[PDB]
RNA sequence: CGAUGUCGGCUCGUCGCAUCCUGGGGCUGAAGAAGGUCCCAAGGGUUGGGCUGUUCGCCCAUUAAAGCGGCACGCGAGCUGGGUUCAGAACGUCGUGAGACAGUUCGGUCUCUAUCCGCCACGGGCGCAGGAGGCUUGAGGGGGGCUCUUCCUAGUACGAGAGGACCGGAAGGGACGCACCUCUGGUUUCCCAGCUGUCCCUCCAGGGGCAUAAGCUGGGUAGCCAUGUGCGGAAGGGAUAACCGCUGAAAGCAUCUAAGCGGGAAGCCCGCCCCAAGAUGAGGCCUCCCACGGCAGCCGGUAAGGACCCGGGAAGACCACCCGGUGGAUGGGCCGGGGGUGUAAGCGCCGCGAGGCGUUGAGCCGACCGGUCCCAAUCGUCCGAGGUCU
RNA sequence: GAAUGCCGGCAUGAGUAACGAUAAAGAGGGUGAGAAUCCCUCUCGCCGUAAGCCCAAGGGUUCCUACGCAAUGGUCGUCAG
RNA sequence: CGUGAGGGAAAGGUGAAAAGAACCCCGGGAGGGGAGUGAAAUAGAGCCUGAAACCGUGGGCUUACAAGCAGUCACGGCCCC
């Protein structure tokens, strides 16, 4: 049984799941869009929407917060003073994931692109 | 044998006589009596319930037809409530008042596929003492040569729940007609969201 | 456990018959609006790059 | 619907706000309706509020006291009509929302580890003037 | 929740210190006994001289348990430890006095001396 | 004997009745209560411990009762391995010896993958003369079936006294079963906080990794749960067993019987709960669609409808099932509430300092109850009747 | 036609068990007929009295570079002992 | 294979002659389709002949209420000559 239980595992124990968000949040605020398989892009969107949330708010405390995910204190002035600037009018749906066509060949891993929106 | 369709929307507890009852809320109301079962047309009697307004859009063509056929908008549900024959076309918690006694069908929640000890409480293996992998496992399940085979109806492994089952004679505490509200004192079968069935009790 | 093992050969009746849900059914397959090629529905053609509409992706 | 709201809906009949707040830590006095024989009676059971479990009109609240020389705890169904009424005998200050970990200590040391929370104790005196 | 094995303390005058349950009396199998249940232990510790002594098999009532009890006001209630009082066959206390609070589930099962010997009943 | 694994135990049942208990009887050297003995009855039940490998048995504490037997001394491709049942070792005994002992003693490898039948679950197909969406009847199955205490009757009948009922009527239990999560109590792998060592970001402050597949610790939502909660055994109707009668010959009497008619069990049939028309004997009701073209057959194009695909789901191994697909609140986000945690960072003030106080029940914050088209269920595709004959 | 015969071929079990330490992965960019698997960057994890370095046995070209991918590599392969 | 003494295989055939298939087409290659050689190309080198087991494509008959050492006797239907 599962009921009513949120979140997916894929086969990683706790903190390799933490870390596949993590690293999967800074390839996005840094690319823009990637390619993912389906099952790990609809995971991506609640972890990175969250933290342009917090960019948005984008007081100190959002900063550090925000910091202890992406590590990163450019990428996060990147996400202060670009990223989140274009979300000011935009409450949720920072990100989408659209399907892709054709799966991967080696594992037949159906794929689809994360990417921020407009 | 009055009856009614439900939804099961949550467990509290009431403070009644200095007494903290456990009950089950249940909202009931209303049921628009949709198709009626007579001896001379179908060779039985009961009253084909309706509940939950639907979307006249997502209703198809020959459901359509049945509901228009005894004037009533569409619903997303009908049952039936055999040996019922209600006065009015429409079916509301006040058939029940308060002391009532009453049985309550729903689909019980699913377990999928479940082991030997969930299923049927058997008693497993020794977790210690060298036993080996049986912690959960079943047994025997059978005999030798003589008879050679299971018997039917053997308890083992397999999909438990999500089956209906009844719970008899369930005191009704309260009854709130302004929200089709029903206050059932105890358990009842299925997830919060579920649909329910109450019936006056078959318990002398 | 005491190794079990198969008793007889499967005849080539009985194995063929255990075969009959072995069959692919094919792709599920919609014209893209916009270039006309055969895809799979609810994904980004990979043909034009057209999804919803419009030019998501080079191709 | 809104199960969650009906369900607020039937509880709301048997909500109450005539009872003080207080916080785990604080000693409480509880006067509790009684039944025995052949009469009902107010039982005053007074300490330590070591958990506040919260769950709507059917959060409860979990006291413990020594009586003659045992440990007793009583659980309190925050809205319960046995409870005539309840008075902050004291502002303890925990860290902890629970404090389990008073069952294993001495006298002394739940005295050195709930000390007077005097903001609350200095709060409840400030409001307490009225017109 | 007292079940054979289980050490209880003696809540009384006796001479008994610890007993230990050897069967729950109620009916043929029940699997447990709370407050108000009797029981049959043995006394595994006694002071010395009492009317009760070491190797005595003595029957008790469980006055307090540290699993706590639910009552139909939805309260509940739940002490230190695991006591009892040794009683004969009336039920009536073997013992003079009785130390520490009672379950008052003890009245309505007909321990009334116990009861009123109680410094609290609670 | 080109192998039918051997005791006991655990687990899992199932059957017999020569019945241990519960139910119904007759006889009693049956006053009552309690027994004895035989008959009927297998629906249910038939406890936990000390000893011993033990079966059995004895004992302890209970019990309504602690029944006896079958199923390869039921069950090792289900587990155990104490015993027995190899190779070591020793004792007693026997043998000059090597060695020997259903004599004792210590130790001593029990094999991941189920083909077929069988069993538990779940589908796919085709059928059920047109094709469909629903709702249903219940042939036939299964499940369940226990029992105790106290009180009232009444300290009455009965008995010198001790004691102590029938019938009828209340309440409260034990074990078992189904369901459930309001409360009680668990879990809650990252929901919150505290802590050590270390390395790192960025020096401070503030954080991050790792110490488990949570580093450790204190807490913990939803869910899943029992220790927690509700409910079940019936009631009732029918037919019977032993047993008891009514009326009544044969046989002027007599006789429950030969004609006929009563009474009468926890048992039997129904009644309760669950499955069920592959019930091919394929049932019934309500509604929807239709006489489409070309040549009981065939080739397509449509209908009513369906499937595909997709967002999902207390549904689930896949499958199935259920909901939703912009005509939309289906998941994700975001907003409010709940809930957990327990007063964040930053700044100010006190202190030499560790810290403390304030801002502040702050800040963070999974699943729960809702709102909100911000993000994603785009766009579409393929099936699918024209109704055999008397 | 049988010798649990001999040699060889080919079935069944079966698209089944398994794919060899539970130290762990993610993305971007390039190459290419083809890329989870080759190269490069960034991120993440693991060893660190080694899972790092040197020497002796043993092995005997496995070393370096270019060019390849039929087989070998438990998948793939443009890579490689 | 075995430390060693020692053990100890499998594996023959295009055609008369290489005339061993220029060139083109799909394909990364393998492979194939044409063209071409030959009396012959299912003689194309994985090459004489090419049985059987085993695997597949096409067609006829037949099969989803049925109990089987699978055949046999009878009758009927359908297909074929
Ligand atoms: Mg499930
Ligand atoms: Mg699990
Ligand atoms: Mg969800
Ligand atoms: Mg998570
Ligand atoms: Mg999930
Ligand atoms: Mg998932
Ligand atoms: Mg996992
Ligand atoms: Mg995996
Ligand atoms: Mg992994
Ligand atoms: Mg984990
Ligand atoms: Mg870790
Ligand atoms: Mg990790
Ligand atoms: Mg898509
Ligand atoms: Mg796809
Ligand atoms: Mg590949
Ligand atoms: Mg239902
Ligand atoms: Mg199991
Ligand atoms: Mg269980
Ligand atoms: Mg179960
Ligand atoms: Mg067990
Ligand atoms: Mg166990
Ligand atoms: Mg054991
Ligand atoms: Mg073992
Ligand atoms: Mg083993
Ligand atoms: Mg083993
Ligand atoms: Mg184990
Ligand atoms: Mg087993
Ligand atoms: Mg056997
Ligand atoms: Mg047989
Ligand atoms: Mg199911
Ligand atoms: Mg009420
Ligand atoms: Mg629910
Ligand atoms: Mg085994
Ligand atoms: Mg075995
Ligand atoms: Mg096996
Ligand atoms: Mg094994
Ligand atoms: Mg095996
Ligand atoms: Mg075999
Ligand atoms: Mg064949
Ligand atoms: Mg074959
Ligand atoms: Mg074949
Ligand atoms: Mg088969
Ligand atoms: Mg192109
Ligand atoms: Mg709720
Ligand atoms: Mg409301
Ligand atoms: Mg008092
Ligand atoms: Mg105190
Ligand atoms: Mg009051
Ligand atoms: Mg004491
Ligand atoms: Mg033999
Ligand atoms: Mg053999
Ligand atoms: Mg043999
Ligand atoms: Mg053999
Ligand atoms: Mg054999
Ligand atoms: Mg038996
Ligand atoms: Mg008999
Ligand atoms: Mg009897
Ligand atoms: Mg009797
Ligand atoms: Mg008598
Ligand atoms: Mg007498
Ligand atoms: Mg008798
Ligand atoms: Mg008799
Ligand atoms: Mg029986
Ligand atoms: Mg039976
Ligand atoms: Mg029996
Ligand atoms: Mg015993
Ligand atoms: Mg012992
Ligand atoms: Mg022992
Ligand atoms: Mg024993
Ligand atoms: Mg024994
Ligand atoms: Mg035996
Ligand atoms: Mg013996
Ligand atoms: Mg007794
Ligand atoms: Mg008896
Ligand atoms: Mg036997
Ligand atoms: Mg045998
Ligand atoms: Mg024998
Ligand atoms: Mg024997
Ligand atoms: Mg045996
Ligand atoms: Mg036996
Ligand atoms: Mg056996
Ligand atoms: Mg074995
Ligand atoms: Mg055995
Ligand atoms: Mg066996
Ligand atoms: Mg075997
Ligand atoms: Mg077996
Ligand atoms: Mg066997
Ligand atoms: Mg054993
Ligand atoms: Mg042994
Ligand atoms: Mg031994
Ligand atoms: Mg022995
Ligand atoms: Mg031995
Ligand atoms: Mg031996
Ligand atoms: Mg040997
Ligand atoms: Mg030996
Ligand atoms: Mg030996
Ligand atoms: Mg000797
Ligand atoms: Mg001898
Ligand atoms: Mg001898
Ligand atoms: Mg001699
Ligand atoms: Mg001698
Ligand atoms: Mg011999
Ligand atoms: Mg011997
Ligand atoms: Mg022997
Ligand atoms: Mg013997
Ligand atoms: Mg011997
Ligand atoms: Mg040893
Ligand atoms: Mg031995
Ligand atoms: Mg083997
Ligand atoms: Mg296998
Ligand atoms: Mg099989
Ligand atoms: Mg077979
Ligand atoms: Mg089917
Ligand atoms: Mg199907
Ligand atoms: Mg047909
Ligand atoms: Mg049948
Ligand atoms: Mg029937
Ligand atoms: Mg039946
Ligand atoms: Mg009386
Ligand atoms: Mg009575
Ligand atoms: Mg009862
Ligand atoms: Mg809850
Ligand atoms: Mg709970
Ligand atoms: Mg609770
Ligand atoms: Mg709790
Ligand atoms: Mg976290
Ligand atoms: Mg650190
Ligand atoms: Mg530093
Ligand atoms: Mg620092
Ligand atoms: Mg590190
Ligand atoms: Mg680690
Ligand atoms: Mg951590
Ligand atoms: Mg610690
Ligand atoms: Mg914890
Ligand atoms: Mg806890
Ligand atoms: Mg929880
Ligand atoms: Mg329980
Ligand atoms: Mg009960
Ligand atoms: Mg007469
Ligand atoms: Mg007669
Ligand atoms: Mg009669
Ligand atoms: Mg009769
Ligand atoms: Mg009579
Ligand atoms: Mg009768
Ligand atoms: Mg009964
Ligand atoms: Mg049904
Ligand atoms: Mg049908
Ligand atoms: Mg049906
Ligand atoms: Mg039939
Ligand atoms: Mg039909
Ligand atoms: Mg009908
Ligand atoms: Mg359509
Ligand atoms: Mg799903
Ligand atoms: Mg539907
Ligand atoms: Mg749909
Ligand atoms: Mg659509
Ligand atoms: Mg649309
Ligand atoms: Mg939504
Ligand atoms: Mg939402
Ligand atoms: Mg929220
Ligand atoms: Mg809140
Ligand atoms: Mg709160
Ligand atoms: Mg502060
Ligand atoms: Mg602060
Ligand atoms: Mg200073
Ligand atoms: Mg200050
Ligand atoms: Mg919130
Ligand atoms: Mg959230
Ligand atoms: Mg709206
Ligand atoms: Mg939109
Ligand atoms: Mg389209
Ligand atoms: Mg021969
Ligand atoms: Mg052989
Ligand atoms: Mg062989
Ligand atoms: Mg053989
Ligand atoms: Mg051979
Ligand atoms: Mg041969
Ligand atoms: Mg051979
Ligand atoms: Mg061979
Ligand atoms: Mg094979
Ligand atoms: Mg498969
Ligand atoms: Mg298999
Ligand atoms: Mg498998
Ligand atoms: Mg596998
Ligand atoms: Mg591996
Ligand atoms: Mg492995
Ligand atoms: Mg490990
Ligand atoms: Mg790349
Ligand atoms: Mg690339
Ligand atoms: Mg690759
Ligand atoms: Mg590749
Ligand atoms: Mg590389
Ligand atoms: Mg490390
Ligand atoms: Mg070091
Ligand atoms: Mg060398
Ligand atoms: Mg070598
Ligand atoms: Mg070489
Ligand atoms: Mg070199
Ligand atoms: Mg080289
Ligand atoms: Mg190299
Ligand atoms: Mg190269
Ligand atoms: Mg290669
Ligand atoms: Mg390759
Ligand atoms: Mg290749
Ligand atoms: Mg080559
Ligand atoms: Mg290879
Ligand atoms: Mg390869
Ligand atoms: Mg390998
Ligand atoms: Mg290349
Ligand atoms: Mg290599
Ligand atoms: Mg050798
Ligand atoms: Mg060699
Ligand atoms: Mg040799
Ligand atoms: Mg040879
Ligand atoms: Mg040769
Ligand atoms: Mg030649
Ligand atoms: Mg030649
Ligand atoms: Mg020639
Ligand atoms: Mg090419
Ligand atoms: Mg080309
Ligand atoms: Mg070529
Ligand atoms: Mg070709
Ligand atoms: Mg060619
Ligand atoms: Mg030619
Ligand atoms: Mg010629
Ligand atoms: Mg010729
Ligand atoms: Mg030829
Ligand atoms: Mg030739
Ligand atoms: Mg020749
Ligand atoms: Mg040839
Ligand atoms: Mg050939
Ligand atoms: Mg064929
Ligand atoms: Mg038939
Ligand atoms: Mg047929
Ligand atoms: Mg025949
Ligand atoms: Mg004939
Ligand atoms: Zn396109």
């Amino acid at each position: 049984m599962r009921h009513l239980k949120s979140g997916r595992k894929l086969n990683r124990h706790s903190s390799h799941r933490l870390a596949l968000y993590r690293n999967q949040a800074k390839s996005l605020l840094t690319h823009g869009r990637i390619t993912t398989t389906v099952p790990k892009a609809k995971e991506l969107r609640g972890f990175v929407d969250h933290l342009i949330h917090l960019a948005k708010r984008g007081d100190l405390h959002a900063r550090r917060l925000v910091l202890r995910d992406l590590q990163d204190v450019k990428l996060v002035r990147k996400l202060f003073d670009e990223i989140a600037p274009r979300y000011r009018d935009r409450q949720g749906g920072y990100t989408r994931v659209l399907k892709l066509a054709e799966r991967r060949r080696g594992d037949g891993a159906p794929l689809a692109l994360v990417e921020l929106v407009e | 044998m009055k009856g009614i369709l439900g939804v099961k929307v949550g467990m509290t507890r009431i403070f009644r006589d200095d007494r903290a009852v456990p009950v089950t809320v249940i909202l009931a109301g209303p049921c628009p009596v949709v198709q009626r079962r007579t001896p001379e047309k179908d060779g039985y009697t009961a009253v084909q319930l309706g509940f939950l307004p639907q979307n006249p859009k997502r209703v198809n063509r020959p459901l359509k037809g049945h509901f228009a056929k005894a004037g009533v908008e569409p619903v997303r549900i009908l049952r039936e409530i055999r040996d019922f024959n209600p006065e009015g076309d429409t079916v509301t918690v006040e058939i029940f008042k308060p002391g009532e006694r009453v049985d309550v069908t729903g689909t019980s929640k699913g377990r999928g596929f479940a082991g030997v000890m969930k299923r049927w409480n058997f008693a497993g293996g020794p977790d210690s003492h060298g036993a080996h992998k049986i912690h959960r496992h079943p047994g025997s399940i059978g005999n030798r040569k003589t008879p050679g085979r299971v018997y039917k109806g053997k308890k083992m492994a397999g999909h438990y729940g999500a089956e209906r089952v009844t719970v008899m004679n369930l005191e009704v505490v309260d009854v709130i007609p302004e929200e089709n509200l029903l206050l059932v004192k105890g358990a009842v079968p299925g997830p919060n969201g579920g649909l329910v069935i109450v019936r006056e009790t078959k318990k002398a | 456990a005491k190794h079990p093992v198969p008793k007889k050969k499967t005849s080539k009746a009985r194995r063929d018959a255990r075969r009959s849900h072995h069959a692919l059914t094919p792709p599920t397959l919609v014209p893209c609006p916009e270039c006309k090629a055969m895809k799979p529905p609810h994904t980004v053609c990979p043909e034009c790059g057209y999804y919803a509409g419009r030019k998501v992706l080079e191709v | 619907m809104n199960r969650g709201a009906l369900i607020k809906l039937v509880e709301s009949r048997y909500v109450r706000t005539d009872l003080p707040e207080f916080r785990p830590g604080d000693t409480v006095r509880v006067s509790y309706k009684v039944k025995e024989g052949n009469r009902t009676r107010i039982q005053d059971f007074e300490g330590i509020v070591i958990r506040i479990r919260r769950n709507g009109f059917n959060t409860t609240f979990t006291v413990r006291k020594v009586s003659y020389g045992v440990g007793v705890e009583r659980i309190f169904p925050l809205h319960s009509p046995l409870i005539q009424k309840i008075d902050i005998v004291q502002r303890g200050r925990a860290r902890r929302a629970k404090l389990y970990f008073i069952r294993n200590l001495s006298d002394r040391e739940i005295r050195r580890k709930l000390r007077a929370d005097r903001k609350r104790i200095d709060q409840d005196r400030a409001a307490e003037r009225a017109a | 929740m007292i079940q054979p094995q289980t050490y209880l303390e003696v809540a009384d005058n006796t001479g008994a210190r610890k007993i230990m349950c050897i069967r729950v009396l109620k009916g043929s199998n029940a699997k447990y006994a709370t407050v108000g249940d009797v029981i049959v232990a043995s006394v595994k510790e006694a002071i010395p001289r009492g009317a009760v002594k070491e190797g005595d098999v003595v029957k008790a009532v469980v006055v307090r348990t540290k699993k706590e009890i639910k009552r139909p006001d939805g309260s509940a209630i739940r002490f230190d430890d695991n006591a009892a009082v040794i009683i004969n066959n009336q039920l009536e206390p073997r013992g003079t006095r009785v130390f520490g609070p009672v379950a008052r589930e003890l009245r309505e099962k007909g321990f009334m001396k116990i009861v009123s010997l109680a410094p609290e009943v609670l």
